[PDB]
RNA sequence: AGCGCCGUGGCGCAGUGGAAGCGCGCAGGGCUCAUAACCCUGAUGUCCUCGGAUCGAAACCGAGCGGCGCUACCA
């Protein structure tokens, strides 16, 4: 007898709308300048607040991507090197699909955080303990 | 301006705390659910199963709060060869007001006897319906040892399906049919992903679902979709634990027995030797009841090869240290679930995979290991856990004189050798011990790709004994 | 959880017991009509934190942090 799975089933589907009407859209558009021998990236910090994700960690992964050397600046990212903006737009959109949001569901208010050295993720909208740190 | 620990403790003494359970208690008249042993000890033993990577240990945290942790660096994320273990509590709300399906509440080992109702409206106070114990079961397809033995530890059955993969998971029917073998019926149908359905999409899985459970010995399973990851519909699923699944026959009369499945030595690093601790057998106890302090002796133990290539077993004698169970130490324990026997043996019998599925008798029964097993089996018609792309599930084969298989004699995983086939018969000689207490339901794999499958079931029927040296 | 390694100048090694090192990088100059090659000058440091013997430690040691490899899951 299934039947009283269907109704749970609906219950569950009363608080998915209830909780989640929307059901990333919030990715800045990586407006980047190449000069040459140097490149300037100002959009780093708007796509630190839109995927909500710390600037450091996310300019140490850029910087673990592509071995090019440079500084930060400003609310921005100065690397003297040779890359186009399609280039280092594929390297955040490689972050986007495998850090801010996770694979088998959608979600993005996880966060990093540290679980016995290294960054162990959790999630807030469901409760999640992924082991993801390279 | 109450601290939240001065507030969860004034609520734990005001729950009742957790009394110390009585030295000595009327043994004749306690039942599974009396006071004693329901607020410190878990007596159903509930098992989970599933597809790989869709959320088993997730599912049991969300239930009951208590993480398997995972652990080995590598096996951090991959998949875990130990089992999974976690104690829920199960309290319902004393107020009839408050409605049915939300009543229940799971909770961790900690809680008070009776804590509060967190719907918010009720005062009403939660009473202890039961104690549950859950055994995680690695749902990989090589690691199947493990899977069989945890089987065989538990009494209820927790199987998980995924809403948007393919509906016919092969070893999710694995799982099942392993589940029928040990004779369990009790199985509750989980739907894991839900909330990343369409209506027409979860009603669709659903009726497949339906359609795939006609033929197996299982009928009326109860299905219900949930969610691990946003932790909803949790009081629903205790209440088909509970109306469901009731507790197995198993009281004082049976003998005291034991079946070790994990072992964990007990060595605190950077301490000095001076302050330790025994060596602790995680083990289930389908019967016997055990209190604080006892000779026990595990049968296959010492497993020695003498000069002359013979296989030598001397058993592990034993005190118990200690009954390691839910939280706290407790002075008596319950048949139908897993508890740490800490003993007197030496730790290095319990750092790796050394005590895992093996036998344990106190000291007034004389159980029996054995070198050659006559056991009756009988197989299915077709290979359980082989996407094979639409063609003709592998059907099984005769078995052939003389070839190394995976028996797992109840808890023991064991590589034997059939030295004779016939109609419904076998004979199996093993090198890595094996005893025989009562029955033992065994299950069978054979090795046809690489990794280890599953073909039928099968009881003994005679067997060759071997006399321990004392 | 403990033990083996480490604490940049942008890097890697280093002397680590007088107090700022070498090469690779980068800015600048030189040679050349001119370029590369070659030749010279450089600014970069809490040489990770906190205390201690020491005229004095970056160095010699320890009451804490961070990052590395094993012991391996160490109720
Ligand atoms: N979207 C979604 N993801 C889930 C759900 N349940 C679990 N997960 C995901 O599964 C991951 C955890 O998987 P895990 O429990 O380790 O799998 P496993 O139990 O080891 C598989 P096996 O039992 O065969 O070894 C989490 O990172 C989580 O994101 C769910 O209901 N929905
Ligand atoms: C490790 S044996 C499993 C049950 C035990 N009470 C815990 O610990
Ligand atoms: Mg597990």
């Amino acid at each position: 007898v299934g039947l009283p799975y269907s109704e749970l089933l609906s219950r569950f589907f009363n608080i998915l709308r209830t909780n989640n009407p929307e059901l990333k859209f919030r990715i800045p558009p990586p407006v980047c300048l190449r000069d040459g021998k140097k490149t300037i990236f100002s959009n780093i910090q708007d796509i630190a607040e839109k995927l909500h994700r710390s600037p450091e960690h996310l300019i140490q992964y850029l910087f673990a991507e592509l071995g090019t050397s440079g500084s930060v600046d400003g609310k921005r990212l100065v690397i003297k090197g040779k890359f186009q903006s399609k280039q280092m737009e594929n390297v955040l959109r490689r972050y986007i699909l495998e850090y801010v949001t996770c694979k088998t569901c959608k979600s993005i208010n996880t966060e990093l955080k540290r679980e016995n050295r290294l960054f162990f993720m959790v999630c807030k909208s469901c409760g999640s303990t992924r082991s993801v740190s390279s | 301006g109450e601290t939240e620990e001065e507030k969860r403790k004034r609520e734990f003494e005001e729950g009742g705390g957790l009394p110390e359970q009585p030295l000595n208690p009327d043994f004749s008249k306690l039942n599974p659910l009396s006071a004693e042993i329901i607020n410190r000890q878990a007596t159903i033993n509930i098992g989970t199963i599933g597809h790989v990577a869709h959320g088993k240990s997730t599912v049991v945290r969300a239930i009951s709060g208590v993480q398997t942790v995972r652990f080995k660096d590598e096996l951090e994320r991959n998949i875990t060869i130990k089992l999974g273990y976690a104690n829920a509590k199960i309290y319902k709300c004393q107020e009839p007001t408050c409605p049915e399906p939300d009543c229940y509440r799971s909770f961790k080992s900690d809680k008070e006897i009776s804590p509060k109702c967190q719907r918010p409206g009720c005062p009403g106070r939660y009473k202890l319906v039961r104690h549950v114990s859950f055994v995680d079961c690695p749902g990989h397809d090589i690691l199947m040892s493990t899977m069989l033995s945890g089987a065989a530890v538990m009494d209820a059955a927790l199987l998980l399906i995924a809403g948007n993969e393919s509906c016919p998971q092969p070893q999710t029917s694995e799982h099942l049919a392993a589940i029928e073998i040990m004779k369990l019926k009790h199985v509750i149908i989980l739907q894991n992903k839900v909330d990343l359905m369409r209506e027409e999409s979860a009603l669709e899985h659903q009726k497949s679902i339906l359609k795939f459970i006609r033929g197996t010995i299982a009928d009326g399973a109860p299905i219900v979709p949930i969610s691990a990851q946003l932790k909803y519909n949790i009081d629903a699923v205790n209440e088909f634990i509970v109306k469901t699944i009731p507790v197995p026959p198993r009281d004082f009369m049976i003998s005291p027995r034991l079946i070790v499945i994990r072992s964990f030595d007990v060595n605190k690093p950077g301490a000095e030797i001076e302050d330790l601790k025994g060596g602790v057998a995680g083990g289930s106890i389908l019967n016997g009841v055990f209190k604080l302090g006892d000779e026990i002796e595990i049968r296959p133990g010492i497993v020695t090869k003498d000069d002359k290539g013979k296989i030598q077993c001397k058993p592990i004698f034993s005190n118990i240290v200690s009954l390691f169970a839910e939280q706290n130490d407790l002075k008596f324990a319950v048949p139908g679930g897993l508890i740490g026997v800490g003993t007197k043996v030496d730790p290095t019998l319990c750092r790796a995979d050394r005590l895992v599925g093996q036998v344990v008798g106190a000291k007034g029964h004389l159980p029996n290991i054995y070198t050659d097993i006559e056991i009756n089996y009988f197989l299915l018609r077709r290979l359980l856990g082989v996407k094979t792309d639409g063609q003709k599930q592998a059907k099984v084969r005769k078995l052939e004189p003389n070839e190394v298989l995976m028996v797992n004699i109840g808890s023991t995983a064991t590589g034997a050798r059939v030295v004779a086939v016939k109609a419904d018969m076998a004979r199996l000689q093993l090198t890595s011990p094996a005893c025989t207490e009562i029955n033992e339901k065994i299950a069978l794999s054979r090795r046809i790709e690489k990794h280890w499958r599953l073909i039928g079931w099968a009881t003994i029927k005679k067997g060759t004994t071997l006399e321990p040296i004392a």
